[PDB]
């Protein structure tokens, strides 16, 4: 997260870190056994870490639970990043408390201009690299379909939305993939991709969660 | 799979700097081959040392490190003061460096026995191999079935 702030401890209690020996992607807890992430975060071996604030220090609210089921959307395309969504079923239910909590799926798509919260432990720099111990937060508006498609001609499907600032600055970045965009107590986005991070006319592009509610509910019920 | 450096650590996405070394000539850099004045063609340095020009690998996907499923751009992070900026890779048809916007990401890294190889894709991909097996013409070019086996040494 470039241009963000260090979140208050456990203030994003639905945020998880996906860990295969180190942090590599984020995820969102949507019920006690299931996490939603990006499909390009797919690996055969993932450990999910809930309750985290400082990912390099054991502070005492952590729950470390291996991924059991790891299911990418059947129509995911790795070249275009269309349908970039994944579900993880934890091998045991998380213990829900004030620091580990669920985020509601969307009850509709978010309007241009709706304010969201975006979070992760990704790179905090737009030139060079810096990986934080502490979870980073960014408040950012959903951008019009028009601005989004203008920024990335030929690359925006109806399953993608842009969130952030045409002027750059403030953006998500590498290491934030799979993480939450939460707007009005709903998950409306999953960190997915961009040209660089925090560059002019190259806003963050996010998986449009409102398109998949049925896919998610069905995948949960069948597994 | 996750792509690892020689210290065992995952290779970073759009961050850090690596020499692309032979898995056993030295590491990839640049040499002048009908390019005018500047070395603009990707070549393996002739001398047997674990050094080259540092490279950075980049997918537009916001994962922290490089996997074999990602679509990549590749650029030399440091190069002769005369070379283009960025020193981005693009295409016997050889690999040269260039500025042009071209929003493609045509490279990937694949497992190759115990190490890796580089491929070029249009997802139909072809192996990138070593053109001539000598001192000064060991240019990286398209070469189905004769991939150059590489490892990645992170620079300090
Ligand atoms: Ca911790």
């Amino acid at each position: 997260i470039v241009g963000g702030y260090t979140c208050a401890a456990n203030s994003i209690p639905y945020q998880v870190s996906l860990n295969s020996g180190s942090h590599f992607c984020g995820g969102s807890l949507i019920n006690s056994q299931w996490v939603v992430s990006a499909a390009h975060c797919y690996k055969s071996r993932i450990q999910v870490r809930l309750g985290e604030h400082n990912i390099d220090v054991l502070e005492g609210n952590e729950q470390f639970i291996n991924a059991a089921k790891i299911i990418t959307h059947p129509n995911f395309n790795g070249n275009t990043l269309d349908n970039d969504i994944m579900l993880i079923k934890l091998s045991s239910p998380a213990t829900l408390n004030s620091r580990v909590a669920t985020v509601s799926l969307p009850r509709s798509c978010a309007a241009a201009g709706t304010e969201c919260l975006i979070s992760g432990w990704g790179n905090t720099k737009s030139s060079g690299s810096s990986y934080p111990s502490l979870l980073q937060c960014l408040k950012a508006p959903v951008l019009s379909d028009s601005s989004c498609k203008s920024s990335y001609p030929g690359q925006i499907t109806g399953n993608m939305i842009c969130v952030g600032f045409l002027e750059g600055g403030k953006d998500s970045c590498q290491g934030d993939s799979g993480g939450p965009v939460v707007c009005n107590g709903q998950l409306q986005g999953i960190v997915s991709w961009g040209y660089g991070c925090a560059q002019k006319n190259k806003p963050g592009v996010y998986t449009k969660v409102c398109n998949y509610v049925n896919w998610i509910q069905q995948t949960i019920a069948a597994n | 799979y996750t792509v690892h450096d020689t210290d065992g650590k995952p290779v970073l996405n759009n961050a850090g700097q690596y020499y692309i070394l032979p898995a056993k000539g030295g590491g990839l850099g640049l040499s002048n081959d009908d390019d005018g004045n500047c070395p603009l063609t990707v070549s393996q340095t002739p001398i047997d040392i674990p050094i080259g020009l540092p490279v950075r690998f980049s997918s537009r996907a916001r994962i922290s490190h490089i996997t074999t499923a990602l679509s990549l751009n590749i650029e030399f992070t440091i190069a002769p003061a005369c070379a283009p900026k960025p020193a981005r890779w693009r295409i016997y048809t050889p690999v040269k460096i260039s500025d042009d916007f071209s929003s493609a990401a045509p490279f990937q890294i694949k497992k190759f026995e115990e190490d890796y190889k580089l491929v070029y894709c249009s997802r139909k991909c072809v192996d990138l191999g070593i053109k001539i097996d000598n001192e000064k013409n060991r240019r990286l070019v398209l070469k189905e079935g004769d991939p150059f086996k590489v490892k990645f040494k992170k620079v300090d």
